[PDB]
């Protein structure tokens, strides 16, 4: 996260850290959507261009964290993966279309003051809040500057941007399963996600029932916090049907 | 990073 | 069930430092 700030305790109880067994390192962010399922970006697990292809036994899940490098004894919870599910039509070859993946934990996690699941949007909520100008919140332990890393979870609030503007800021072919967010050059404020934040949740707070909903997933960008450029996120609602399918069948 | 307890690896 | 309701905030009716910025941006 660039131009963000330290999160307060319990601010994002659904934030998940994808941790590599060996070598032990931060791999990606993710989000807790229930006591047995974790949502993240597909490119965190599969991306041939970089020879990236992880399996269940290469990773660990760390929930309830605040500090990036410390083993938060009695606070965080480390879980193992039972099975991974990459969207069947994940386009890693061209534009990262449908950059989403579900992960099944071996054992259910117990909720606490620091561990709690985020909500998934329904048609109505997506419709009401997914509008340009409306701000969302992104969290991660990623780079603070374009390339130097944070000591603790970072957070930043960013406005959704009109589809046309998003399309005109890049050569990459944009699809309906994406949206971009960030401030325009003439808006004074700034901020963005960056390498290391991948798979992180883009959340909004519903003014109707006061709940937090995950609308996006940190998918891709071109540079970090550059003028005229915006962060792209996987449009979670569009892929909601796939999500439900996997969960109802496994 | 800080080494995490070993009983999580296995 | 009770997704999206944070134990240390919504549950105790306490707000975080910048959540208002989000709600203020949701023009009716
Ligand atoms: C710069 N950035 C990187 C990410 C995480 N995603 C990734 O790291 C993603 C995975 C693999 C390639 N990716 C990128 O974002 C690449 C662009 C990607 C676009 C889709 C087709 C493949 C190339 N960034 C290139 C660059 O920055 O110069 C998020 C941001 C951001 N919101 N600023």
């Amino acid at each position: 996260i660039v131009e963000g700030s330290d999160a307060e305790i319990g601010m994002s109880p659904w934030q998940v850290m994808l941790f590599r067994k060996s070598p032990q390192e931060l791999l990606c962010g993710a989000s807790l959507i229930s006591d047995r399922w974790v949502l993240t970006a597909a490119h965190c697990l599969l991306y041939p261009p970089w020879d990236k292809n992880f399996t269940e036994n290469d990773l660990l899940v760390r929930i309830g964290k605040h500090s990036r490098t410390r083993y938060e004894r009695n606070i965080e919870k480390i879980s193992m993966l039972e099975k991974i599910y990459i969207h069947p039509r994940y386009n890693w070859r061209e534009n990262l279309d449908r950059d989403i993946a579900l992960m099944k934990l071996k054992k259910p996690v117990a909720f606490s003051d620091y561990i709690h699941p985020v909500c998934l949007p329904d048609r109505e909520t997506a419709a009401s809040l997914l509008q340009a100008g409306y701000k969302g919140r992104v969290t991660g332990w990623g780079n603070l500057k374009e390339t130097g890393q944070p000591s603790v979870l970072q957070v930043v609030n960013l406005p959704i941007v009109e589809r046309p503007v998003c399309k005109d800021s890049t050569r990459i072919r944009i699809t309906d399963n994406m949206f971009c967010a960030g401030y325009k050059p003439d808006e004074g404020k700034r901020g963005d996600a960056c390498e290391g934040d991948s798979g992180g949740p883009f959340v909004m707070k519903s003014p109707f029932n006061n709940r937090w909903y995950q609308m996006g997933i940190v998918s891709w960008g071109e540079g970090c916090d550059r003028d005229g450029k915006y962060g792209f996120y996987t449009h979670v609602f569009r892929l909601k049907k796939w999500i439900q399918k996997v969960i109802d069948q496994f | 990073y800080e080494p995490i307890p070993e009983e999580f690896a296995q | 069930a009770d997704c999206g309701l944070r134990p240390l905030f919504e549950k105790k009716s306490l707000e975080d430092k910048t959540e208002r910025e989000l709600l203020e941006s949701y023009i009716d």
